[PDB]
């Protein structure tokens, strides 16, 4: 627990719309290698949504967010975003933000929830039809 | 007048197997680069092998890969990446070298073969090949050489 994630912004959106989530880290936070986004909607699994190193230099998007989502972060003030855009119903679930303590060797490491140590409690989106 | 595989390497540390030479000699009558089997690595740091057959016509390798230390990244920006099994999204085996405990506070790293097994420092590269979603292959102490599997980058 050397590093607290506490997610914001999650609400209700019509489709199409967009919606931007905020995380506030705290703690060891010249720590984290790399920030990450995951979600997990009801009855389904938790699944890799976005990350970026800790630099903001290198990203990775899931295939069914790339050019929708944006991954974000602010290093003066510990806080990570995440820019939603042209929501989808199949947008749904809890979204949860993560940080990463180790370098990531290779560039895939990125995608799998092992790799992140530190985990938020999770914020609330639901896609209107 | 550049490669005729359209293949872009000028960084002089980098290096291929075939390498650039031979791949410009490996064109089909279309203009494709295709080969059984590719390594791109990069003298001093390491070097990523790609088993099976490789498209490499027209790959920009001086935007896609780069090889630094203890870390290897193959496409930058997401959206320059393929899909899985495309270009150099796919399996590969990437060796990194100089891989070696460093001790905090005596701001020095631990790399006699002595010490990395008296720590069982291999067993550290085994769980954090597995937490990365890699499979573990080799660990040379000697040069610090970690060897891992990937199914993608
Ligand atoms: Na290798």
């Amino acid at each position: 627990g050397q590093v607290q994630l506490v997610e914001s912004g999650g609400g209700l959106v019509q489709a199409g719309g967009s919606l931007r989530l905020s995380c506030a880290a705290s703690g060891r936070t010249f720590s984290t290698y790399a920030m990450g986004w995951f979600r997990q909607a009801p009855g389904k699994e938790r699944e890799f949504v976005s990350a970026c190193s800790w630099s903001g230099g290198i990203t990775r998007y899931a295939d069914s967010v790339k050019g929708r989502f944006t991954i974000s972060r602010d290093n003066a003030k510990n806080t990570v975003y995440l820019q939603m855009n042209s929501l989808k119903p199949e947008d749904t679930a809890v979204y949860y933000c993560a940080s990463a303590a180790s370098s990531a060797a290779y560039s895939g490491a990125y995608y799998y929830t092992s790799y992140y140590d530190y985990w938020g409690q999770g914020t609330q989106v639901t896609v209107s039809s | 007048g550049s490669h005729p595989a359209g293949i872009i390497l000028t960084r002089d540390s980098y290096y291929t197997i075939p390498s650039m030479e031979e791949l410009a000699r490996s064109v089909d009558e279309n203009g494709e680069c295709i080969v059984n089997g590719f390594t791109i690595g990069r003298e001093g740091f390491g070097s990523i092998y790609f088993e099976g057959i490789v498209n490499l016509t027209n790959l920009d390798l001086d935007s896609i890969v780069h090889i630094r230390r203890k870390e290897v990244i193959v496409y930058v920006d997401d959206q320059n990446k393929p899909p899985l099994g495309e270009g150099l999204n796919r399996p590969a085996q990437v060796t990194l070298d100089e891989v070696w405990p460093i001790d905090k506070t005596s701001r020095c790293m631990i790399t006699s073969p002595e010490r990395l097994s008296e720590m069982n420092y291999k067993s550290k590269l085994e769980n954090a090949s597995r937490k990365q979603g890699a499979q573990f292959v080799d660990y040379r102490p000697e040069s610090g050489s970690w060897v891992f599997k990937v199914n993608h980058f």
